[PDB]
């Protein structure tokens, strides 16, 4: 410890000057410093000055830390005079505080503690409005220049759009080339103006056209965020019972960092399109494919319908279809969007109520893949290490994985790592992505060749003796499969497929097996293909040999997309296992369960997401209960999709609108939405975290457990829980995952990485450290041939169209078209191409086009986009009016039971 | 035709999220670059080949350079902005003429009519083919009013020899003759370097004369340079060097004329400190206002036999960027913002790395105070002093001019001993020892060794030694608002006591009446909370002038 000091009396330090002022007690004022993590200080405000004995000129306490023998003086006339003096400089030109922007911003509090409240120097007129950005308002005439929103945007997220240009007073923040913040690269993260403390970064929703501040919140709570799996903790703002705005909260993932979906957009849960009555479709009114239902207008096809009554034939159409055509006519479509307790309801539900295992959920489209090839080779569902693991990381990998779009939060991790750590950034990626500036190297390969150009690094590493014999001796099977096999996928060879040229393949292979530490990250580019089981049992193969995982900043690490996807599979929610993955068809396991649930069990695996879409056209499945899930957009190929749904004898759907699944339904249960339940989540960093109610549902709309505890109570199922504690408590003795993880726990840390071995330490955020649950403890390297798409470009159909996703919105658009910052920002169905390609058909930017397959048919805008590669069309599929997924090819891989989204032949004409 | 539960009344880019790279401009900013580097200490100097070729730096020309050296939009513009001789030209903005002509407005061209010479200019010449703007102090303060006209710098200015610059399409800058690298060999150049580095004069005898010579930093903080050497290479290596030649201090002009008269005398007194701190490279930092000396050290450098690589940068028109850590964010392709202390440049400096900075003036002298021994330095002096001084005078004397003279005189002995006397019916009335930050003084104290240390009493300091002689004609209260308007201009823009004292300071000095007890707090808020010494001495001009001058304030308070 540092002992100095201050103010006349003896303290220790460690920790800058102010730091240990304020836990003494004495609070220095402060304007560009954020006492919060990742603000580096900067020493430019001045306002926190204190006098240092033995040194001409006063010193910023917080830059300086303390010295042995240090006297250091906070009250001073000197020292005082000097903060007061500054603070008068900035009162100035602040507009005037009771119509200000923020009238009780940090800057007019430190105003108080020196009773500074006039200036006696003249203003400077200084930059006007600029409000072209719906999310957020700038009003750069109370800013300090304390560049609190410049390391906010250039340290803390890395999304490299602000700063702060010209000289002298007219220092200036601006965005890009000084541009509309409308209009620039922002990404509305909402980092800058969390950070700023003027008010001249506010949340458009607080303040009225004359740029005043109005919006008090009444109180805040704190829970998760409603979209993706990165498990952003958040603090929502009520005002009058609707949430009005939402700050980052320190969360283990996300640090008080958030992007633009998790701070922005949560207003879908006030849409007037909320559903708030249960709907019973009218008597006489048919099923179609292409039907279209109002969803403000519900009453053209249904009925509002009491609890009991629609409960009654929602249960009653699912019981008669068991009871006549038996168990196997029926099937579930679980919630990734839930609760851990709703996906063990759900799963329970189908299993002791319909009787059989066909339940299921998103996951089935998205890591399907993925985990097949970590179960086949690791006995592993679940990532080796947090993508906070980046940061320890020598070479970091992304492949087919755009996370500054789908994980941001995560990915500023990633940029902090790059910036401060220097780690090597290879993205590897068809398309280039904005967090390819960033990287070390891009690999823009072809669209269909992960195997070729990863088989090309396995047989550098193999042929140039890179490998890790150790790990290989200690941990590995199989290797001397890869050996004999990987000696035609040369460099050479490969570099043609793939696209990428024979040397920094090489280069690329190298590189990751020599670094002491690398880390892989991948998303759906890599498993939404008929080999993409193949794709990932490559990158587990380069994990294997060189021994990059177990260990600090190695690993593999498929980003779990939804923000419970991770969670609803543990909970059992898939046709192959029971809850914590525990294979139905083990008369072991299906034992334990039958007697802790006290009825026979099915012991045949059920089917997947569309072999029940297939079987439901074959006549097979007649009934279904659809929660959380918007398959008439999310499955593939939405022509026969639509028409399996429009076929069935019965569907209940349990959601927050009317969605295009709804409008073939027979039962519509409004049910709650995140904000509005409590439970516990998983993020994509096995990170178990806990979820409190912000406001209630609006109208009659009910909690997802409570609406499948009374459907399985009209099966037959006598079932009594209180609420998620309940649920939670009966899961904990089925999941040896969640032991020493009690709600007790959850409710007073808020998070909890399992496995946990105690009560009281952390868990294990990087695990496999010491072998893998398989068997014989050592992992199967399973080798990989070059595996066509099932559908290629011909003259008729000459591109490869790729479906994905954009920053605002989400899947279906379903919730994020209803948020109004997130519509606007994104209002209007497009696809990318290259700029070429569009002036080959003629088309200008922003021009209407024809998209067509040997399936669908669709017409919208097309953006230019360089990044884009010639002979590719990328299209988000979130949007109704061009709905992507009726172009999309239905072909499933073998092992994975997934789709190949990220591969079709399509064709374009100008329209 | 499928109905979208958005609002459906707003409509999508046609195009990625902000501005975007335009092809050609990508295509002509590839041809520009050719294979230099796209590395980011580079970006100044990419940003002067833009602006050199084409006039200009156009939004399409600042995009596709951010996107060659995969820079953020707003760090290429951030850093561009930030100098004051860089045009940046964006959507519905017009282009900058063909020909611009640069008036000095700083203290002495002031003094001799730079503002109506402004005025004057701008009614005459101004048009679509010619533009005409004010600049601070280019050096040139013993021919006031100094004009630029393209890259040629008229002396002693008026509308008829602009005109004649202009009509005659006088643009380029006219090198003088000099001292070039076969005859500085033919004087014996060359010799006590080549002796330093073959190993028979010894590097601890070079430290030793430095130091009993006496040498110390004629950049103006008069720092001991043999003490600054030392401590460099007393630094774990690898460690670089950086020359200050930015002379942007108003009323300084020695740099430019030992550059543009004996430049090897310079390089063998840098090459020799680079030698004895073991520097890998060398940078030179000459700043923008000097292309006469620009075009003179490119061509003697190659004249040089291939040793230390020496890299020749160029500012671009910021004097905040003779700051030693400025200087530094300078080189590495940054916004010129002063860094804070500790560490020191000399320990943390360049790249991080150990770095010997030192004044163009300084190295000059390395030579002779090594083959002449710190005695012949010693020898000179008066008042109690010892060793020369190169005094920069301009203002109302008969003879300005650099004056190598000796240390400690008087400013009554270095006008009548070495600058003829005051002007032809002028009257001494103030000086400024120390230009622009050094304070003004009263004729009345002209018994004051000027040296280092020795007006520190006075509130004042020598600094870069470039005195400013004013006269009765002329407005002691106008000249401490001119250096106000020069640091309100130059400040980096980083702390509040500078970036917004300056500007309310500047704002109260023009008042009919001055706020002196305003004025006094504020300028003690300056000089104890600002940065750097920018802000510490911005306030100078006017303490002094409160203090020495109150026949100035008649009013009461
Ligand atoms: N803003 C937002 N974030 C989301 C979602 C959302 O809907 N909106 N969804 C969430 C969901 S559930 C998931 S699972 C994740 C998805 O996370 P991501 O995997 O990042 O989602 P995609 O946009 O499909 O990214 C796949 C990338 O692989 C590229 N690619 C295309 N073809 C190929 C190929 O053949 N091989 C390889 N290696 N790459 C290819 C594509 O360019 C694409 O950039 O995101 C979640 N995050
Ligand atoms: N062409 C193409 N298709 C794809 C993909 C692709 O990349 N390209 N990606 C695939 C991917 S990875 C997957 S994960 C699927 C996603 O498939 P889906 O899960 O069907 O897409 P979502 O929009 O997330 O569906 C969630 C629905 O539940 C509603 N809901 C939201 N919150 C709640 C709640 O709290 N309680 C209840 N009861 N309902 C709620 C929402 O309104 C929404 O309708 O899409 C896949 N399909
Ligand atoms: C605001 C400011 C401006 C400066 N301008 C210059 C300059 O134009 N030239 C210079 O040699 N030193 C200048 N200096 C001093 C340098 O920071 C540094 O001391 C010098 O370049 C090296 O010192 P030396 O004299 O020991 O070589 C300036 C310092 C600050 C206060
Ligand atoms: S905007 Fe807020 S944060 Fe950015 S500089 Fe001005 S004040 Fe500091
Ligand atoms: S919002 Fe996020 S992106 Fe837009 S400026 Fe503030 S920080 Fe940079
Ligand atoms: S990152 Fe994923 S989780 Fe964190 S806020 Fe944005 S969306 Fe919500
Ligand atoms: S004083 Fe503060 S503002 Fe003025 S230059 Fe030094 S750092 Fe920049
Ligand atoms: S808070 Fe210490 S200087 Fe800004
Ligand atoms: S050149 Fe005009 S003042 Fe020095
Ligand atoms: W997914």
């Amino acid at each position: 410890t540092i002992a100095f000091e201050f103010d006349g009396q003896q303290v220790e330090a460690q920790e800058t000057i102010w730091a240990v002022a304020k836990r003494l007690g004495t609070h220095i004022p402060h304007l560009c410093h954020k006492p919060d993590p990742g603000y580096r200080p900067d020493g430019n405000c001045r306002a926190c000055m204190v006098e240092i004995e033995g040194e001409r000129v006063l010193a910023a306490s917080c830059k300086r830390t303390p010295a042995i023998g240090m006297k250091v003086k906070s009250a001073t006339e000197r020292a005082t005079k000097a903060r007061a003096m500054v603070l008068e400089l900035l009162v100035a030109d602040q507009p005037e505080r009771a119509t200000s922007h923020d009238p009780s911003s940090h800057f007019w509090v430190q105003a108080d503690v020196l009773d500074v409240t006039e200036s006696r120097f003249p203003a400077a007129e200084r930059w006007t409005s600029d409000v072209s950005h719906p999310a957020m308002s700038v009003n750069l005439d109370a800013c300090i220049q304390c560049n609190l929103c410049v390391r906010a945007c250039r340290e803390v997220q890395v999304n490299d759009v602000i700063g702060m240009a010209y000289r002298a007073a007219g220092s200036k923040v601006v965005f890009d080339f000084d541009d509309p913040m409308g209009g620039s690269t922002c990404v509305a993260c909402g980092e800058c103006v969390q950070a700023c403390p003027t008010g001249a970064l506010m949340p458009a929703a607080y303040l009225d056209a004359n740029q005043t501040r109005t919006v008090y919140p009444d109180r805040e709570v704190k829970s998760l965020c409603p979209y993706c799996g990165v498990g952003c903790q958040v603090s929502y703002k009520v005002k009058d019972e609707r949430i009005v705005y939402a700050e980052g909260v320190n969360g283990p993932a996300n640090q008080n960092r958030l992007c633009v979906k998790g701070r922005f957009g949560f207003d879908y849960v006030h849409h007037p399109h909320r559903l708030t009555v249960p709907l019973i479709r009218l008597e006489n009114v048919p099923k179609d494919a292409n039907d279209q239902v109002d969803p403000a207008n519900p009453w053209t096809h249904f009925r509002e319908a009491t609890w009991e009554e629609a409960l009654d034939r929602a249960a009653g159409g699912l019981k008669a279809i068991r009871d006549t055509n038996g168990r196997k006519a029926l099937a579930g479509f679980g919630s990734a969007k839930g609760s851990n307790e709703e996906a063990y309801l759900f799963q329970k539900l189908v299993r002791l109520g319909f009787g059989t295992n066909n339940v299921d959920h998103c996951t089935r489209l998205c890591h399907a893949s993925s985990v097949a090839a970590l179960m086949e080779g690791l006995n592993s569902g679940a990532v080796t290490a947090p993508f906070s693991a980046a940061l320890d990381a020598e070479v970091i990998v992304v492949i087919g994985a755009n996370p500054t779009v789908n994980h941001p939060v995560a990915a500023t991790f990633l940029k902090n790592a790059v910036k401060q750590r220097g780690a090597k950034l290879i993205i590897m990626d068809p398309r280039r992505q904005t967090l390819s500036r960033h990287a070390y190297r891009h690999l823009a390969f072809r669209p269909g060749s992960d195997v070729a150009m990863l088989n090309a690094m396995l047989n550098v590493i193999v042929t140039e003796g890179l490998y890790d014999e150790q790990y290989i001796a200690g941990y590995t099977e199989n290797f001397e499969a890869l050996r004999e096999k990987i000696v035609d996928f040369t460099p050479e060879k490969m570099a043609s497929v793939c696209g990428i040229d024979a040397e920094t393949l090489r280069e690329v292979a190298r590189l990751y097996a020599r670094a002491k530490s690398s880390l892989i990250f991948w998303g759906m580019g890599v498993s939404q293909h008929v080999h993409g089981t193949d794709n990932s049992r490559c990158l587990i193969a380069l994990a294997l040999i060189t021994g990059q995982i177990g260990r600090p900043g190695t690993g593999l690490h498929p980003l779990r997309g939804q923000n419970n996807v991770q969670g609803a599979s543990d909970a059992g929610l898939i046709p192959m296992v029971y809850p914590d993955y525990q294979s139905v068809e083990k008369d072991a396991v299906r034992e334990l369960f039958e007697e802790f649930w006290g009825q026979s069990l099915d012991p045949q695996k059920g089917l997947t997401v569309v072999e029940i879409m297939r079987a439901i056209h074959a006549g097979e499945i007649r009934g279904m209960f659809v929660e959380g899930e918007n398959p008439a957009m999310s499955d593939p190929d939405l022509n026969h999709a639509r028409h399996a749904l429009a076929m069935l004898d019965h569907l209940v759907v349990q959601d927050l609108f009317l969605t295009e699944t709804a409008f073939h339904a027979d039962v519509v249960l409004p049910a709650s939405a995140f904000a509005e339940k409590a439970g516990t989540f998983t993020n994509t960093d096995r990170r178990v975290q806990i979820a409190q109610p912000v406001v209630a549902p609006p109208g009659d709309a009910r909690q997802d457990w409570w609406i499948i505890q009374e459907l399985a109570r009209r099966l037959d199922l006598d079932w009594n829980y209180g609420g998620p504690a309940d649920i939670f408590a009966e899961m904990a003795q089925v999941m040896p995952s969640l032991n020493n993880i009690t709600w007790e726990r959850l409710e007073r840390e808020g998070a909890v990485t399992y496995p946990v071995d105690a009560p009281d330490q952390p868990g294990n955020e990087i695990i496999f450290y010491a072998g893998f649950p398989t068997e014989s403890g050592r992992a199967k390297i399973v080798p990989a041939a070059i595996v066509p798409p099932d559908e290629v470009p011909d003259d008729e159909f000459p591109m490869v169209l790729s479906t994905g996703r954009v920053l605002e919105h989400w899947h279906t658009g379903s919730m994020t078209r209803r948020a109004g910052v997130l519509d606007a920002l994104e209002p209007e169905a497009v696809a990318f191409m290259a700029p070429k390609e569009l002036y080959r058909l003629g088309l200008r930017p922003g021009g209407s086009m024809r998209l067509e397959t040997r399936r669908g048919a669709v017409v919208l805008k097309v953006r230019s986009d360089r990044d884009v590669p010639i002979g590719m069309i990328f299209m988000p599929f979130c949007y109704a009016e061009a709905a992507a997924n009726l172009l999309t090819n239905p072909a499933l891989d073998p092992l994975g039971k997934i789709p190949e989204f990220k591969f079709c032949a399509a064709r374009v004409v100008p329209a | 035709s499928f109905a979208h539960p958005g609002r459906g009344r707003n409509v999508a880019r046609a195009v990625p999220k902000g501005r975007q790279v335009d092809p050609h401009a990508k295509v002509e900013i590839e041809e520009l670059l050719g294979t230099r580097p796209r590395q980011r200490d580079l970006l100044i100097e990419h940003l002067h080949l833009i602006q050199d070729t084409y006039g200009q730096i156009s939004a399409d020309h600042l995009a596709a350079l951010a996107d060659e050296m995969s820079l953020a939009f707003a760090e290429v513009f951030e850093t561009a902005t930030f100098y004051a001789h860089f045009d940046v030209v964006k959507e519905g903005e017009a282009d900058i003429p063909r020909l611009t002509i640069r008036v000095c407005d700083s203290i002495t061209c002031a003094m001799f009519g730079a503002d109506e010479l402004l005025e004057t200019l701008q009614r005459e010449l101004a048009s679509d083919a010619v533009r005409v703007v004010r600049a601070p102090c280019v050096g040139l303060c013993d021919h006031a009013p100094a004009v630029e006209v393209g890259h040629n710098f008229l002396h002693r200015a008026d509308l008829a020899s602009v005109r004649a610059a202009v009509e005659a399409e006088d643009t380029h800058a006219h090198i003088p003759t000099y001292v070039d690298y076969d005859a500085y060999r033919a004087g014996g150049g060359y010799a006590t370097l080549e002796r330093l580095r073959s190993g028979e004069l010894p590097v601890d005898d070079v430290l030793k004369v430095l130091d009993d010579g006496g040498l110390r930093g004629l950049g103006g903080a008069g720092f001991p340079t043999g003490r600054k050497w030392r401590s460099v290479r007393g630094e774990p290596g690898p460690r670089l060097m950086a020359v200050n030649g930015d002379e942007g201090e108003p009323g300084t002009f020695k740099d430019q004329l030992y550059l543009n008269t004996d430049p090897h005398r310079f390089l063998e007194g840098m090459l020799i400190g680079a030698h004895v701190v073991e520097a890998a490279d060398v940078y030179i930092y000459l700043r923008d206002e000097y292309p006469i000396s620009r075009e003179i050290l490119a061509r003697e450098i190659a004249k040089l036999p291939e040793g230390t690589r020496i890299h020749l940068r160029r500012g671009a028109g910021a004097y905040i960027c003779g700051e030693e850590s400025s200087l530094i964010e300078s080189l590495e392709g940054k916004r010129g913002l002063p860094r804070h202390k500790p560490p020191f440049p000399f320990q943390v400096g360049l790249f991080n790395r150990p770095t010997l900075i030192n004044n163009i003036e300084t190295l000059f002298w390395v030579r002779d105070l090594i083959e002449r021994g710190a005695e012949w330095w010693k020898s000179h002096g008066r008042n109690g002093r010892v060793g020369l001084r190169s005094y920069s005078v301009s203002g109302r004397v008969k003879e300005p001019g650099v004056k190598l003279a000796p240390a400690g005189l008087t400013i009554q002995e270095l006008i009548d001993e070495y600058c003829g006397g005051i002007s032809d019916g002028h009257s001494f009335a103030a000086y400024l020892p120390g230009g622009a930050s050094g304070g003004i003084l009263p004729a009345s104290m002209n018994d004051i060794p000027l040296d280092f240390g020795t007006l520190e009493k006075y509130g004042c300091f020598i600094g870069s030694a470039a005195v400013v002689i004013l006269s009765d004609q002329d407005d002691v209260r106008g000249a401490a608002l001119n250096l106000m308007k020069f640091f309100e201009d130059e400040s980096c823009g980083q702390c509040t006591p500078c970036r917004s004292g300056t500007q309310k300071a500047r704002m109260l000095m023009e008042n009919g009446v001055w706020d002196t007890d305003l004025l006094g707090e504020l300028a003690q808020c300056m000089r104890d909370a600002s940065i750097c010494g920018l802000g510490q001495a911005a306030s100078n001009p006017v303490s002094t002038v409160i203090k020495y001058f109150p026949d100035l304030f008649p009013e009461p308070r």
